[PDB]
This record gives C-alpha cells, sequence and structure tokens, in this order.
C-alpha cells in the first residue's frame, strides 16, 4: 500500500506477480536482489497466493504466474567442472521449483 | 465493469464489483430536531428523511422567526407589541437546536477500488467513494470482495 | 467468516454427529481421509489426527496453567510431499495460516507494532501468530529463518503468551497456537549416516523443546517405485481416483465440510479426563525407558544427542486426551492409552537410531 | 426565584429525599467528611498562631427502591441528576456548594467498549473502558471576575458560563469582559478574589487485549472537571462513567456548508476509576478487614512460618526450596536507607538463575509475574527504549520535547522479569550497568539533560554457553558474560539435571496427580508485612556476619571467585528481610544464621 502522486488517495498497488496472472512474467539478473523480493518469488511458486497485512488491510490476492528467468554466472562464464548449484551463487529452494 | 462508466449512467441503478480499501469513522446525522427562537421564544419541530445530498445540505434551519405567519389575532397582537410603534424581529437566523430531545443516525464513507488483475498494465488503478445508510454501517471489514 | 464465526447450530446435525461417533472404526475412517493422494507414511497420517483435536486445558489454582496442543517437525528428504500435506492441513483446519518464511510475503511472522502515521497512535500490526489465535500455524524452512523473531517463537510454544515491551505499550496478549514446523536437512540421508542431530546450525535444545520428531527416509524398491509412479499417473487423469473417491464417499470417509464442522463441535463441547490405573501404567513405562537411557547412556561412553525430559511425559499424557476427545467419552481406558504407547514408541524408534 | 420551578422538580426532590433518608449510611459518610474538614480547620486556625465533596452512591439499592427512578436515570439523565444533587445539598446544608454524585455500578448492559459506542446510545449514561492516550495539559478556567473602581471605592462583579456546565441547555448570552462602567470610570481589575476552576481533556482508545485481529483503532474523548484533574498518567487502564452529550450546531446554520457532518460528540464527567491490569498499574488497593489483620496476628507468632511460606509458592513444582526462600526474600525487599547529605544505599535483592533446559525456569517467572505487584516482562528485545525514553515527541501546540517512559522507569518499586539474558547485546548492558547500582537514568540525547529515578529489581534466567555442560569442564565460563555483570548480581543459582531412580518416582506421581497458604491470602500478608514496620539492626548480629565474612574471604578466596564488599552489603540486606518476615522490630542471631546458610548454598 503506497500513495499515488497523481491522485492523493491511497492505493493497493499489486506487484508484478499480482499483475501478470494467466500470463508470463520476465525476471532477470537474480544475483542482485534483496531477501524481501526473494521471499516473494518463493511465495509465488509455493502456493500461488500473495497475502499482505500492512497497514489496515488483510487480504490474500491470487497470483498464478509463469516465470522465465535469465541467470548470470559467477565471475567467469563457467567456473569449473562443478555442477550448477555449485556454479551459480543461488540457493537450493529456489532451484527446487 | 468499473472501467466503462460514461455520463449516460448518471442517476440510474448500476451495480459493480471491486475491493474495499479502507473505511472511515462513524458520524452522526440528525432525524428529528426541535428548535427555539432565542428572541421570540417560539417552538417548532423538524423531521428529515433522506439524508445523502452531501454538500446540499438536505435542510437548513429557517432564517426568520416564523411567527409572523400566524392565523390568530392575539398572537399577532403580542408579536406586534414586542416594540412600541415598529414591529419586532427575531431576525437574522435566530434558532437554536435543543440537544436534549433529539434523535440521531449513522453514516460511514467507505472507499472502493477495482481488482488489480485487469487491466492496469500501463495505468494506475482508479477509485470511487461510497456512502452508507443506517443499518449498512460497520458490516464490512476492509479487504473483502 | 472468521473472526467471530458461528458456534450454535441446528438439531439434526447433533443427531448425525451422534451417529458418526458410535462406529468402532472411527480411527481408521479418519486415517483414510487425510491422504487420498499421498501414498505411504501412515505414521504421520496418524499424527495429524491427534493434532487437529487439541489437548486438555487446565487452569488449576495457582496462576499457572498448562497447554495443548503438541508440536510436530517433519524433517526429511524432498519427495516426501510434506509441503502438499501442509497445504492439506491449510484446507482442513477451521482457522490456519501458512507462512513460509523468513516472513511472508509482505507480512511479518511475529507480533510487530507499527505506529499509525496519522494520529501518531499505536496499534497491533499483525503477523502470523496473532491472526491465527486458536489453531494451527504451518511453517516451511524452519532452519533457514532469521534469528531476531526467533525468541518469541521459542516463547509462544511454551506459555502461549507473547509479550511486548516497546516504548509506549507493555501489554501481554494470548496466542493458543499449535506450531507444525517442517525443516530441511543438508545432504539428506547422511544425517542418519551421522548422529541424528547435526542439522540446525546453533544447538539441539530446539529438538528437545518439541514433542514428536519425525524423520523420513528413502530406500529404492522396484515395486514401491512402480506403485508410486502408477499411483501418480492414476492421480493425474482423467481423475479416476476422484471417481473412486466418490464411490468411497458413497460408503465411508465422511467429507471435508463434515470434517471441519466435526472438528469444531468435538473441540468446544467436551473435556476429557483419565483414570489412575492408566497413570500407574504410564509411570511403569516411562521409568523403564529412562533407565534404558541410563544404561545406554553409561555404556556408550558419551552423552546423547536427543535427550529425554519430563516434557516427553507431558506429551504422552496429552495424547490420551486427544484420543479421548475423539471418542467423546469423559474417561479413559487401558488399550486407549496402549495405542499411544505404540505410536509414541514408534517415535522413540524414530528417535534413538 | 430563578424561574420559580415546577412541582415536577418538587416531586423528584421529595422522592429522592425519602430514599436518602431511608438507608442511613450516607448520612454517616457526609458526617465523616464534614467533621474531618472541621477538625482540619481547627488545626489550621489554632496551632499556627482538603477532601472533595462527593458521595459514592451504588446502584444496588435503587433497583429495590424504585423501578421508576432506576430506569429513569439510565435513559434520560438530564432530568434526574440535578434534582438529586439539589436535595443532597439541602441535606448537607441542613445538617450543619456543589456536592456531586458518583453512580458506582453495576450498569444495566451499558458495559460497552468504545468500538461499539455510536450512535443510538446517544444522550444516555454509558460506561466505557480503555487505554488512555494522549492526555493534554492542565489549564485554569475563569468563572467570576471582581473589579475595583476608582475613585468611588466600590467593588464589582460579573459571572460567566459555558456549554460544558450542568447538563441541561440554556439560551446563551455572551458578556463582554467589562471596563468603564456607567458613569465613565476606569475599572482596574484584580486577582486573588476572582475564582478559577481547573479543566483537562483526555482521549480513550479501545483495549488491545480486546481488539480485533488487525484493524485501525477508533477513539473518543472525555472532558474532566474540578476534582478529577490528574488521576491517570498516559498508559493506564481506565473505567469512565459519564453522559454521552452531543453539543454544537452541525453546519445547518449557514448555507453552502463545509465540515460535512457536524455534531461532534464527547463525554461529560464523571467518575474516572483506574483499574488493575496484568502489567501496568498498582494493585495495592486490596482491602484489609479487622478479621484479616487478626488472622495475620494469629499466624504471626509461630516458629515454622518461614518453612510454611517456603512451600507456598510451589503448589505444583517439585523440589527447589532454596529458590523459593530467595523469592520471598526478594518480595520483602529489605529496607532503604538514605543518608544525610550524601548518596543513598540500595535496598533490594537481584537474582539470576542459570541451568539446563526443561527445568521450570520459565514457568517460575510467570508465577512471580502473577503474585507480585507491578511486574513487567521483557524478553529478548529490548532496543530501543527499555532503560530509556527515546524522547520521540512531536507536540503539536508548540515546539517542545517531552519524554515517554520505557520499561525501566515505569516499573518503579517493582519487579522486572527478563528472559533470555544472554541474547542481549552489550549496548543495552551499558544501561543495565547504569540501572542496577547507580539507581538513576541520565538522558541527554538532543534534548533536555535530565536525571529521573528508577529503582527496580531484576530477575533473569540465562542459558549456558554450549550444551547443558553445567558441571563438566569448569564453572569458569559456562556462562561467559564477564565480569562486572557477575558481580552486580547477588545470588547465582546453578541448577543441574541429575538422573536417579527415586527422583524419577517423586517427579512421576507429582506430575501424574497434578492433572486432576492460599495465595489471595498470601499477598494480603505481603503488603501488611511491607508497610509496617521497618526494622533496625542490633548488636547481636554484627559478629556473626563479621566472622562469617572474614571466613568467606580467607577460604572462599581459596576455593572460588569473586568476593567483594557487595557480598557483605547483601548479607545485611537478607538479614533485614528475614527480620521483616517474622513481623518483628529488632534483629536476632537467627536471621544471620538463615542468611548465612542461604549464601552457603548459593555460592558453594
Ligand atoms: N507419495 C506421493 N504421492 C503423491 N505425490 C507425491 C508423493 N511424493 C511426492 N509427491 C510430489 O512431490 C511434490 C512435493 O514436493 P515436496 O517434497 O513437498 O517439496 P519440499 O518438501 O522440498 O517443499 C508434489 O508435487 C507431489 O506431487
Ligand atoms: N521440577 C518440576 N516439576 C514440575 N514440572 C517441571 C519441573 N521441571 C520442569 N517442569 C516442566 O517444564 C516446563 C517448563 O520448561 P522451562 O524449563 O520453564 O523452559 P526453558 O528451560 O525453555 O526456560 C513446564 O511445562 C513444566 O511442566
Amino acid at each position: 500500500v503506497r500513495k499515488d502522486p497523481i491522485t492523493k488517495e491511497w492505493t493497493l498497488e499489486g506487484g508484478a506477480l499480482v499483475l501478470a496472472d494467466k500470463g508470463v512474467c520476465l525476471i532477470d539478473e537474480f544475483d542482485k536482489m534483496n531477501d524481501q523480493d526473494r521471499t516473494s518469488i518463493h511465495e509465488a511458486m509455493e502456493q500461488q497466493s500473495i497475502s499482505i497485512s500492512k497497514a489496515g488491510i488483510v487480504t490474500t490476492l491470487q497470483a498464478r504466474c509463469s516465470i522465465i528467468a535469465a541467470a548470470n554466472p559467477n565471475g567467469g562464464r563457467y567456473n569449473s567442472t562443478l555442477p550448477l548449484a555449485q556454479n551459480v551463487s543461488l540457493t537450493e529452494p529456489i532451484l527446487s521449483r | 465493469p468499473l472501467r466503462d462508466l460514461d455520463s449516460e449512467h448518471v442517476s440510474k441503478i448500476v451495480r459493480l464489483s471491486g475491493i474495499i480499501i479502507s473505511t472511515s469513522v462513524l458520524s452522526s446525522r440528525a432525524t428529528y430536531l426541535s428548535i427555539m427562537c432565542r428572541n421570540c421564544r417560539h417552538t417548532t419541530s423538524i423531521t428529515i428523511n433522506n439524508f445523502n445530498s452531501i454538500t446540499g445540505n438536505t435542510v437548513s434551519l429557517p432564517r426568520s422567526c416564523l411567527s409572523t405567519i400566524e392565523s390568530e389575532s392575539s398572537m399577532a397582537n403580542e408579536s406586534n407589541i414586542g416594540d412600541e410603534s415598529t414591529k419586532k424581529n427575531c431576525g437574522p437566523d435566530p434558532y437554536i437546536i435543543i440537544h436534549e430531545s433529539s434523535k440521531f443516525i449513522d453514516q460511514q464513507f467507505l472507499k472502493l477500488q477495482e481488482i488489480p488483475e485487469l487491466v492496469p498494465v500501463g495505468e494506475m488503478p482508479r477509485n470511487l467513494t461510497m456512502t452508507c445508510d443506517r443499518y449498512l454501517t460497520n458490516k464490512v471489514i476492509p479487504g473483502t470482495r | 467468516s472468521i473472526w467471530n464465526s458461528v458456534t450454535m447450530f441446528t438439531e439434526e446435525e447433533e443427531e448425525e454427529f451422534l451417529q458418526l461417533s458410535r462406529n468402532p472404526k472411527l480411527y481408521e475412517i479418519l486415517t483414510n481421509s487425510i491422504a487420498p493422494s499421498i501414498f505411504g507414511n501412515e505414521d504421520i497420517k496418524k499424527a495429524i489426527v491427534c493434532l487437529l483435536m487439541g489437548g486438555s486445558k487446565k487452569i488449576l489454582p495457582d496462576g499457572m496453567r498448562l497447554r495443548g496442543d503438541i508440536n510436530v517437525l517433519l524433517l526429511g528428504d524432498p519427495g516426501t510431499a510434506k509441503s502438499q500435506l501442509l497445504k492439506f492441513v491449510e484446507k482442513v483446519s477451521p482457522i490456519a495460516v501458512y507462512t513460509s518464511g523468513k516472513g511472508s510475503s509482505a507480512a511479518g511472522l511475529t507480533a510487530s507494532v507499527q505506529r499509525d502515521p496519522m494520529t501518531r497512535e499505536f496499534y497491533l500490526e499483525g503477523g502470523a501468530m496473532v491472526l491465527a489465535d486458536g489453531g494451527v500455524v504451518c511453517i516451511d524452512e524452519f532452519d533457514k529463518m532469521r534469528d531476531e523473531d526467533r525468541v518469541a517463537i521459542h516463547e509462544a510454544m511454551e506459555q502461549q503468551t507473547i509479550s511486548i515491551a516497546k516504548a509506549g505499550i507493555t501489554t501481554v496478549l494470548n496466542s493458543r497456537t499449535s506450531v507444525l514446523a517442517a525443516a530441511n536437512p543438508i545432504y539428506g540421508r547422511y544425517d542418519d549416516l551421522k548422529s541424528p542431530g547435526d542439522n540446525i546450525d546453533f544447538q539441539t535444545t530446539i529438538l528437545s523443546r518439541f514433542d514428536m520428531i519425525f524423520i523420513v527416509k528413502d530406500d529404492h524398491n522396484e515395486e514401491r517405485d512402480i506403485s508410486i509412479a502408477n499411483h501418480v499417473i492414476n492421480i493425474h487423469t482423467g481423475n479416476a481416483n476422484a471417481m473412486q473417491n466418490q464411490q468411497e464417499e458413497n460408503g465411508s470417509e465422511i467429507s471435508i465440510e463434515k470434517m471441519k464442522r466435526y472438528i469444531t463441535y468435538c473441540r468446544l463441547k467436551c473435556a476429557p479426563r483419565l483414570s489412575p490405573q492408566a497413570a500407574e501404567k504410564l509411570s511403569s513405562n516411562f521409568v523403564t525407558i529412562r533407565k534404558q537411557l541410563l544404561i545406554n547412556e553409561l555404556e556408550s561412553t558419551e552423552r546423547s544427542s536427543i535427550p529425554i525430559t519430563i516434557r516427553q511425559l507431558e506429551a504422552i499424557i496429552r495424547i490420551t486426551e486427544s484420543l479421548a476427545k475423539l471418542e467423546l467419552s469423559p474417561i479413559a481406558q487401558e488399550r486407549h492409552v496402549d495405542e499411544a504407547i505404540r505410536l509414541f514408541q514408534a517415535s522413540t524408534m524414530d528417535a534413538a537410531s | 426565584t430563578f424561574f420559580a420551578p415546577d412541582a415536577v422538580f418538587g416531586d423528584r426532590v421529595r422522592r429522592f429525599q425519602e430514599f436518602l433518608d431511608t438507608f442511613t449510611s450516607y448520612r454517616d459518610s457526609v458526617r465523616s467528611i464534614q467533621v474531618y474538614n472541621s477538625n482540619n480547620a481547627a488545626n489550621y486556625n489554632d496551632d499556627q498562631d482538603i477532601l472533595p465533596h462527593r458521595i459514592i452512591i451504588s446502584l444496588d439499592d435503587l433497583r429495590e427502591f424504585d423501578r421508576s427512578f432506576w430506569s429513569g436515570i439510565l435513559v434520560e439523565p438530564a432530568y434526574f441528576i440535578p434534582p438529586a444533587e439539589k436535595a443532597l445539598t439541602d441535606l448537607a446544608d441542613s445538617m450543619d456548594h456543589p456536592w456531586k454524585l458518583s453512580f458506582k455500578g453495576s450498569f444495566g448492559a451499558h458495559a460497552l467498549s468504545p468500538r461499539t459506542l455510536t450512535a443510538q446510545h446517544l444522550n444516555k449514561l454509558v460506561s466505557v473502558e480503555g487505554i488512555v492516550t494522549k492526555t493534554s495539559l492542565v489549564r485554569p478556567k475563569l468563572i467570576r471576575s471582581v473589579h475595583y473602581a476608582a475613585k468611588t471605592g466600590r467593588f464589582h462583579y460579573r459571572d460567566y458560563t459555558d456549554a460544558t456546565t450542568t447538563l441541561t441547555t440554556r439560551i446563551p448570552t455572551p458578556a463582554i469582559y467589562p471596563t468603564e462602567d456607567t458613569e465613565g470610570n476606569k475599572l482596574t481589575t484584580e486577582y486573588g478574589y476572582s475564582t478559577f476552576i481547573d479543566h483537562q481533556r483526555i482521549t480513550v482508545q479501545e483495549m488491545p487485549e480486546m481488539a480485533p485481529a488487525g484493524q485501525l483503532p477508533r477513539s473518543i474523548d472525555v472532558i474532566l472537571d474540578d476534582d478529577l484533574v490528574d488521576k491517570t498518567k498516559p498508559g493506564d487502564r481506565v473505567n469512565v462513567v459519564g453522559v454521552f452529550k452531543s453539543l454544537g450546531a452541525g453546519g445547518m446554520n449557514q448555507s453552502n456548508s463545509n465540515t460535512l457532518i457536524g455534531f461532534k460528540t464527547l463525554i461529560l464527567g464523571n467518575t474516572v476509576y483506574p483499574l488493575h491490569a496484568r502489567s501496568t498499574g498498582v494493585a495495592a488497593r486490596q482491602m484489609l478487614t479487622d478479621f484479616d489483620i487478626r488472622n495475620i496476628n494469629k499466624l504471626s507468632k509461630k516458629k515454622d512460618i518461614f518453612d510454611i511460606l517456603s512451600q507456598s509458592l510451589a503448589p505444583s513444582i517439585y523440589g527447589h526450596d532454596h529458590i523459593k526462600k530467595a523469592i520471598l526474600l526478594m518480595l520483602m525487599g529489605g529496607v532503604e536507607k538514605n543518608l544525610e547529605n550524601g548518596s543513598h544505599l540500595r535496598g533490594d535483592i537481584n537474582i539470576l538463575m542459570v541451568g539446563d533446559p526443561s527445568t521450570a525456569k520459565s514457568q517460575l517467572l510467570r508465577f512471580v509475574l502473577n503474585t507480585a505487584s507491578l511486574a513487567i516482562a521483557t524478553t529478548g528485545r529490548g532496543s530501543s527504549g527499555v532503560g530509556l525514553t527515546a524522547a520521540v515527541t512531536t507536540d503539536r501546540e508548540t515546539g517542545e520535547r517531552r519524554l515517554e517512559a520505557g520499561a525501566m522507569v515505569l516499573a518503579d518499586r517493582g519487579v522486572v522479569c527478563i528472559d533470555e539474558f544472554d541474547k542481549m547485546t552489550d549496548v543495552d548492558r551499558v544501561a543495565i550497568h547504569e540501572v542496577m547500582e547507580q539507581q538513576t537514568v541520565t538522558i541527554a540525547k538532543a534534548g533536555i539533560h535530565t536525571t529521573l529515578n528508577a529503582r527496580c529489581s531484576v530477575i533473569a534466567a540465562a542459558n549456558p554457553v554450549f550444551g547443558q555442560y553445567d558441571v563438566n569442564r569448569d564453572p569458569h565460563q559456562n556462562i561467559a558474560l564477564p565480569d562486572s555483570l557477575l558481580s552486580r548480581f547477588d545470588l547465582l543459582f546453578v541448577v543441574t539435571d541429575d538422573i536417579n531412580e527415586i527422583r524419577d518416582r517423586s517427579i512421576s506421581e507429582h506430575v501424574l496427580r497434578t492433572h486432576r497458604v492460599t495465595i489471595p491470602f498470601l499477598r494480603k500478608y505481603v503488603q501488611y508485612a511491607k508497610e509496617r514496620v521497618i526494622p533496625q539492626l542490633t548488636q547481636e548480629a554484627i559478629n556473626v556476619i563479621v566472622k562469617n565474612y572474614t571466613d568467606l574471604r580467607n577460604d572462599d578466596n581459596t576455593k572460588k571467585s569473586p568476593i567483594t564488599a557487595r557480598t557483605l552489603e547483601t548479607l545485611i540486606r537478607l538479614a533485614t528481610a528475614h527480620a521483616k518476615v517474622r513481623l518483628s522490630k529488632t534483629v536476632n542471631k537467627v536471621d544471620a544464621k538463615v542468611a548465612a546458610n542461604l549464601l552457603r548454598f548459593a555460592l558453594l
């Protein structure tokens, strides 16, 4: 929930995962993201429902997206013989989905 | 749907569907209020029924002491001899609400928004303003469809 | 309709509730409706039944009070489909909140207090525990959590009351939740090739604060794999197992919408109690188990990883009121406890090796 | 004649006269107030050469006196309160001024929280409870002027009224603050003879323990009066009984109106009671009948009461007698001796537990949180503003910075129950160093340099460093929060987890039968033990703690660590507290024996 500088009333502004229902979202460069975003990407692949609770609002918006990613290796193009979970700097629960 | 509301739909029965962001504070309108002239010492009463014409208002207090419209003789006599050669006047707007024999009701002022699924892709979602009567207050927790 | 849902109801529902509860096979017909899709793992299938009822609540003078219900971990390898089981507990329970965090998604997990910018006023913001007062909270990734909201979670599983001590307000509120965590190990079965601890980073007192630790394994078997694979193909299309589930509903396995209302009715009406010969039975079991930890403790030249405490006796004593609160009777019987000896004994066989 | 009032007013006055002369305790209460102010006036007019005026009326009696007067008050109170006040001033003038009432109840299904207040309950008598925020400043209001004239030498006089007067309405007449009477003369005003009567308004939010799940709160506001100024600090929990008046003309006066809905509401009067909470506000109002103090005197002279009251705090916990003895010695708290032209010396006792998990260390602190008075629990965090105020004030009327007390200022004369004491960072441990001996909190943030007061008592319960290894390697850092924090604490109870077979039995039947001397007497024992009387130390007890202290240095400096003079001071404190327990006046050798044994078990 944030204000809108054109129209001064408060607006429930859904995220891009809210916005792209029955479509395809496009996310790239995973390695430069916050934990706050990562819990939301983990949320949208977990049970297809974003729930929010700040401030005076308590909903469960539905979100059934389909993510196409675009990764980026660590340093060199393909660091060693080691596998992808060792090669990339990501984590396992975002690789399980 | 909320996107297409022309000015052709002014004052018709039109239903819709959205998401309620946030309510407001319970207010108090009046339905039966009994008045008194502070000079003439007159009494009346006023009932009002339909009370959502927001910046109208629905009614005001009358602006003259209202006793000079009388179908009696001696009432016109004492209202004539309030002064010695000129007629009296409560005026300008003289009345006072007595608060100890009135009755009051409720009014809500919700706020409504379209669903964020369709189709705000380029835009910003747009919004309206509600209003509730007596028994429609305090029924909806903000969040529901 | 929550919060402030409807409690009292009609007359014929009491009749059919008194007609379901008189069958001798109530425990089977409840332990066949929870996993119409999950194959195997019948122990967890039993353990969700004694979790949805809640224990006894004792307010005995003094100001102390005891608790219900028990708490369950489900650590093990992926492919257990434990997450789908948590979605099932989200669908069944009358109130239930599913937070997979770290806080999720734009909602934190504990009772935070945010000042209203207008009016400069304090109010309770929310979280996960406060919204779900009087039920079940399910958590994914319990090991991979932030550790500043952790002390409140290790307080609200014991005395049911979260405390707040910020700058303005100092209130103490209620939270009758029943946590059902589900963590994930590193490297899988090498945990049971190591000591049975050595998963959570910090310490293993967490594993003693819980009640019923479950550990899931995986052993490759050909007819087991063909059974699960052909089972999942039968799950897909054209939901022939759902047609078969309808012919189950014509004979048994009552409903979802009957099950929810049955859980509410059996929860807020009765209040069970035991019999003292079952108490001397449980003393006669627990003392021997603790002596067995004494001899196994003395011979194996080291201290144990998973200790046994008197909280384990308190979990054993709450399981019998869970099962009696299923059977709707006010008193307890002997086999009525011995089944819990078998089940918790299976969790001790889960515990030792 | 004011307006030569009707015979209706005569009917109400006569009937309430008959009720007030029916039950005759209230006449005796009026007699008590009148005699007390009389003899106080005799002291202030005889040697050198206060109480307000309201009677508490309960609504028990009017239900068995008159249904008409009962259901008359709770529906239309602007017709029934000024007659009864008039008759009560008639009785008080006739036996030897406002003389207001109270209406303590028992209210009629008007027990409603300010979530469900508006609006068909309007202009009735309503009882409201909640939190108090954001209490404003106290301002004096003018009623009567007095003017001196020049040069003729006659005083003058004028009255003033408002809309927050007695509960009826009145045709309003404003009146200029006078100057230059007829005939034209300067009127220089005066002070000292012109009266003034105080005025203050507070606002009330609904309870957070009663609130819904998460929603915005909604609040109303209360006007107070003369004898009700400054009862409730902001943060209390307050029952208000009043009249839900609705004053103002709501935009129907002038046309093309803004402020779309008028008719602002408030509550007049009447009887603000502060009530007990779970964590804030004193509960020392507990009654002490003569039967009760006669029973305290009956049990007061035995020889086993320390061993009776030892085993009283454990109805359902096995073992650990010496912890219970330490907790009673904390609740008595010793005595506070302030010197002349120096610094005071500390009175209470501070206790740290440490030991293995599943040892009822967290179950005990809730029990101390219930039986005591002013308990405040802080677990974990913490920062910012437990020991400080954080000074976040944005006062709207003028640029000024106020303070908003944390947890340490607010728990004065009380008990602070901190859990998980190792998880605290050292930056707050600086503030604990400031509290636990200096007994003051100095805040000089932006700001206003102050030195307020806070003299709490602390209980903590920390975990070991790694594992349950409480005896295995050494006592030298199984705890590891060195080192002044170990010295500030008086006692260090070290609790282990020994395995046995008889211990398994004695635990077993206790826990089993628990699933199937009394405390509301015990706190009435406690507060009468606290206010009366302080003891003095005598000659019989010096040499025991002198020989005992030289013993503990010369040998416990060969066994363990550390020993400072603070151990000697805590010996004196436990001696004084055990002297307070037996309701004595002096100090015996018995006290030094008992405190000596407690410090032996505590250290060794
Ligand atoms: N016995 C089973 N019956 C049906 N589905 C199963 C079974 N075992 C695994 N699954 C499948 O496994 C998936 C769940 O993965 P899961 O192990 O819950 O992930 P994680 O536990 O790592 O979050 C589901 O899609 C489910 O279809
Ligand atoms: N001596 C005892 N007698 C009875 N109950 C006990 C005893 N010791 C521990 N308990 C049990 O331990 C539980 C409290 O655990 P506790 O040690 O307070 O928590 P923590 O160690 O995490 O602070 C209580 O439920 C209580 O039943």
